[PDB]
RNA sequence: AUUAGGGUUCGAUUCCGGAGAGGGAGCCUGAGAAAUAGCUACCACUUCUACGGAGGGCAGCAGGCGCGCAAAUUGCCCAAUGUCAAAACAAAACGAUGAGGCAGCGAAAAGAAAUAGAGCAUUUCAAUGGGGGAUAUUUAAACCCAUCCAAUAUCGAGUAACAAUUGGAGGACAAGUCUGGUGCCAGCACCCGCGGUAAUUCCAGCUCCAAAAGCGUAUAUUAA
């Protein structure tokens, strides 16, 4: 116990994308002596602070690869204008990770069997 | 199908499977550098042969021929890095004389033993897989890691190891 | 002696087409005459049915009775005398057993001391024959 | 004619292997082989090396 | 692929080009088809029927029989790459996509590398991942890899039973003038040759040898 596990952050290639209303950057987590992996929830709360972003959720963060043999990881992150441009511009899978879902429709097959039986039918029976 | 990912051979088995002259020369190297298998010898025979062979081709060539300068200096650089050769030697003829030990001396297993962090070479080979040796801040688990001569200062031990 | 000249490349190309046919390791590769007669029909292995168990008196100064089998190839319907490779292993073979047959290893000719026997059995009823001899698997009763 | 089959292999008595300790594996053995031959063995010259011998 | 060089050989198979949709032929629609998950016919096969009839075309992906020496799941998904389209996304309101991707099966090949290290009796000072598991990371979701055994607070190896095999030991060819058993028998042996009563070659035990998570054998091919 030299101290608590200490986790800092550096973003690398930073880009302001005004087309989608987001900022684009590559995130690097410097964490030594963090048992396990740094779960995302913490990276977000750090980034939201370091840029002084007014909300936590405006920061969406996806994909991470640790480094072989020591605590450091690398990943991508986005930062948006407020509540809107997460909802519009983000995939449905990266949304559900935040908790905002659109629940998965019935298993893809089940749609296919119905599509076909309807290739039989005419009028209002279909 | 449709997956384009290139793979290749690193080694070759010798003709004349068993010659008591070669087998002798083999074991004398296996025990000295702490090697697991003959396979790891035949490997530095091929990376040495390929290297050697392009040295001939470029050497048969006329001086100042554009390949001999550009492609010739690059083989002659990378052997100064990795320290296959001494920075005193630049003729490109020297590349054409190298030996299996030169590339084995440069293998992280021997160097951790030569640098003196280990008893001989068997401690060194286990002590690498045991994840304790780091090259520069980077834990390196592969005994066959070839140690660039700029990196022979930095080895020491890991910071996740017992030793830090 | 041979002919030499800048413009002579017909004579040289023709003269080789003619003189390669005199070659035998390939007067073999170029004759269907080889393929029709190799009862495997070109394939490295084949499956037969065991027709008959056969002793074959060994050749020349060697005295022995080598343990051979007749075989009915399932591809070709051809018949083949094949060799059972090791001690007592003829006990692992019964009549009408399916048997995988391989060559002896000099491609189309018999391995010395069995007169005219070019093939040996590698498997009996989908179980390996050497793996039965050396005791590993038990021959499935069917 | 065919009943001599399998004579000798069955007729030879069985020793049922023998228990022994395990050897080293990997490079460990490669060291065990190297200690024998290139260490601890000095030769009277006399150039010869016998890997097996037998108590004749 | 193999090759000093010159060559010898393979190229059904990912990319380009050609051709076909069981066999043949004919044609409509359309900018483009002699299209086959489009039509018409005949041939060979075949599936329902209430006997009047009506159907089918896996050399699409899974899978079945058959055949053969010989080859995986009737699996998830459009997250990515493209395509078509009347089409951005989101907001009651997420187009299809067996193209494609992901995993399952997978010792065809290819890379890395465990099966111990430290000071023959012993004795004991550590270290490790196989494996267990995770606040989690991964991913469309799950996997696998990587990170982790406290960060206030969580696993563990000593006969390392967590136990390396496949072929050899007369010659070519590296390694036994060991000990049993057999007696031209059984078998080995690519070739040469072993076995007919002391077998350096068979069958065994021990011993050593080569290669090693790989190693024999068969056929084809290149060098020789």
């Amino acid at each position: 116990q030299k101290k608590k596990a200490e986790v800092s952050i550096r973003t690398s290639q930073f880009k302001v994308n005004k087309l989608l209303n987001r900022k684009q950057f590559v995130v690097e987590v410097n964490h030594p002596h963090w048992c396990g992996t740094v779960p995302t929830q913490l990276i977000r709360k750090k980034l939201a602070t370091l840029y002084k972003v007014p909300d936590e959720n405006q920061v969406s963060i996806f994909g991470f690869k640790t480094k072989f043999g020591g605590g450091k990881t690398t990943g991508f992150g986005l930062i948006y204008d407020d509540f809107a441009s997460l909802k519009r511009y983000e995939p449905n899978y990266r949304k559900t990770r935040m908790g905002f879902g659109k629940p998965q429709l019935p298993a893809r097959k089940s749609v296919k069997e119905r599509r076909n039986r309807n290739k039989k039918l005419r009028g209002k029976a279909k | 199908m449709r997956n384009y990912n290139n793979f290749n051979r690193v080694w070759k088995a010798p003709r004349r499977p068993f010659e008591k002259e070669r087998l002798d020369r083999e074991m004398k190297l296996c025990g000295q550098y702490g090697l697991r298998c003959k396979r790891e010898i035949w490997r530095v025979n091929m990376t040495l042969s390929k290297m050697r062979r392009t040295a001939r081709l470029l050497l048969t060539l006329p001086e100042n021929h554009p390949r001999r300068l550009l492609e010739g200096s690059a083989i002659m650089r990378r052997c100064h890095e990795y320290g296959f050769l001494d920075e005193e030697k630049d003729k490109l003829d020297y590349v054409l004389s190298l030996t299996v030990p030169d590339i084995l001396e440069r293998r992280l297993q021997t160097i951790v033993f030569k640098a003196g962090l280990a008893k001989s070479v068997h401690h060194a080979r286990v002590l690498i897989q045991q994840r304790h040796i780091a090259v520069a801040k980077q834990i390196v688990t592969i005994p066959s890691f070839i140690v660039r001569v700029s990196s022979e200062r930095h080895i020491a031990f890991a910071d996740a190891s017992p030793f830090g | 002696t041979k002919t030499n000249g800048q413009n002579a490349a017909r004579k040289l190309v023709r003269l080789r087409r003619r003189n390669r046919w005199a070659d035998k390791g390939w007067k073999r590769a170029h004759t269907f005459a080889a393929k029709k007669a190799n009862p495997f029909g070109g394939s490295s292995h084949a499956k037969g049915i065991v027709l008959e168990k056969i002793g074959v008196g060994a050749k020349q100064p060697n005295s022995a009775i080598r343990k051979c089998v007749r075989v009915q190839l399932i591809k070709n319907d051809k018949k083949i005398i094949a060799f059972v490779p090791n001690d007592g292993c003829l006990h692992f073979i019964e009549e009408n057993d399916e048997v995988l047959v391989s060559g002896f290893g000099r491609s189309g000719h018999a391995v010395g001391d069995i007169p005219g026997v070019r093939f040996k059995i590698v498997k009996v009823s989908s179980v390996g024959l050497y793996a039965l001899y050396r005791q590993k698997k038990e021959k499935p009763r069917n | 004619s065919l009943a001599r089959a399998g004579k000798v292999k069955n007729q030879t008595p069985k020793v049922a292997k023998q228990e022994k300790p395990k050897q080293p594996r990997g490079r460990a053995l490669k060291r065990l082989k190297y200690t024998r031959r290139f260490l601890s063995k000095t030769v009277k010259p006399g150039e010869k090396v016998h890997m097996n011998k037998q108590p004749p």
